[PDB]
């Protein structure tokens, strides 16, 4: 690939300055380019590959719903035209993601950890997919989301305490899925309210830096409880 | 619009 | 080029898109174009291509001087390899403006209005190629800069009044050139007060539009104002 | 960092 002939260590470091700049595309050009190499990823790098493609399509997603109601205040073929281009992109972004997954991310994760980060992920990219889809490409689509994040659920509630960021990032996602996706609230609320208890009274164990990362998920799970209740 | 990680 | 098929009008028509869309990226390649059609750009499409450009240009500044702040902090050479790229990219942008200046806006430009706000973004490019230039290359893009600002300034205070948006912005960036680029720190102070006061005395001809156009700018005159003394 | 349009 284009970054193919740089160091992984290189790659790291700047996907890191990238991410310092904001340079959200660069640092997932960077991210691509070490997941490249053909290494397991370690859980910063996990973290690195994460917030450069969640940032990228949070753009694209922002602006598809801008166009979007631009489009639909409007009912010229201008506005669903370019709508329908940064739709491509988006769509074309979610495929590089869920290649990388494919080649060879979820197959090598063996340890909780890893598999369940990844699974999330194959998730979320569906998700982001889902949004944009119609007819009988989208339920097959929200099916997959639902697969992964399932799966993902099934792992960590076997193999990780209720504290784990990675199972409550899981669990925010999955629950967001339920409520706007599947139309699900029920299903949404239950899950959300279920992981804040669950991780509420494991809190005791954690040191002080883990308290904050897991408190600050938890903060989201009651922000979107708000929201729907 | 609601929080997602 | 690669919009050489779109109608003008849907070109003009997806930059303010795009504009709502913050992809000002796709905003700039959209004017870009717009320009290359080869009829002249009216107000609204000079501050489209201004708007576009300026917010491409602003992010990669933006982001040449953080990862400068950290190649300086850190005196391998990633952060420098990675900021030349940007650094690279920045002047490609600039390249493509003054091309576009040169292919064919200001020798096309005959009216006082065009012809400044050409003038003045000619100023503005090679202000931002001198930001990131060294040697003689720099004192060369900086004289060049001056020029153009000069050239500019004689046209405005000769063919339009002192409340003119075209001619207070010019100023103001003008002011800035002189202070943090020339570093002629007592021509960027004189340059914005005697702006400032020129444009009070005539507001009074204004109406209530043009009245919040010209003492928006003024009030951009002051605060550097304000930094400086 | 100084004002600009
Ligand atoms: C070991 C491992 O793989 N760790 C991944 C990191 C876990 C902490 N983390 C986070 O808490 C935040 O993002 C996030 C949480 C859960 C899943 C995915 C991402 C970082 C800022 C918001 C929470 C980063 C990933
Ligand atoms: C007739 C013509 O060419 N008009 C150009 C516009 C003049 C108004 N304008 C502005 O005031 C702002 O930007 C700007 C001012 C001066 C020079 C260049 C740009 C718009 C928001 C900040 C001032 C837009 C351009
Ligand atoms: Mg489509
Ligand atoms: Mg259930
Ligand atoms: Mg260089
Ligand atoms: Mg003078």
């Amino acid at each position: 690939g284009a970054m193919g002939s740089m160091e992984r260590a290189s790659l790291i470091q700047k996907a890191k300055l990238a991410e310092q700049a904001e340079r959200y595309e660069d640092m997932a050009a960077f991210m691509k380019g070490a997941v490249e190499k053909g290494e397991e990823l370690s859980c910063e790098e996990r973290n690195l590959l994460s917030v450069a493609y969640k940032n990228v399509v949070g753009g694209q997603r922002a602006a598809w719903r801008v166009l979007s109601s631009i489009e639909q205040k409007s009912n010229g073929p201008e506005v669903r035209e370019y709508r329908e281009k940064v739709e491509t992109e988006l769509q074309g972004v979610c495929d590089t993601v869920l290649g990388l997954l494919d080649s060879h991310l979820i197959k090598e994760a063996g340890d909780a950890e890893s598999r369940v980060f990844y699974l999330k992920m194959k998730g979320d990219y569906y998700r982001y997919l889902a949004e944009v889809a119609t007819g009988d490409d989208k339920k097959r689509i929200i099916d997959s989301a639902r697969s992964a994040y399932q799966e993902a659920m099934d792992i960590s509630k076997k193999e990780m305490p209720p504290t784990n960021p990675i199972r409550l990032g899981l669990a925010l996602n999955f629950s967001v899925f339920h409520y706007e996706i599947a139309n699900s609230p029920e299903e949404a609320i239950s899950l959300a309210k279920t992981t804040f208890d669950e991780a509420m009274a494991d809190l005791h164990t954690l040191s002080e830096d883990s308290y904050k990362d897991s408190t600050l998920i938890m903060q989201l799970l009651r922000d979107n409880l708000t929201l729907w209740t | 619009f609601p929080a997602t990680v």
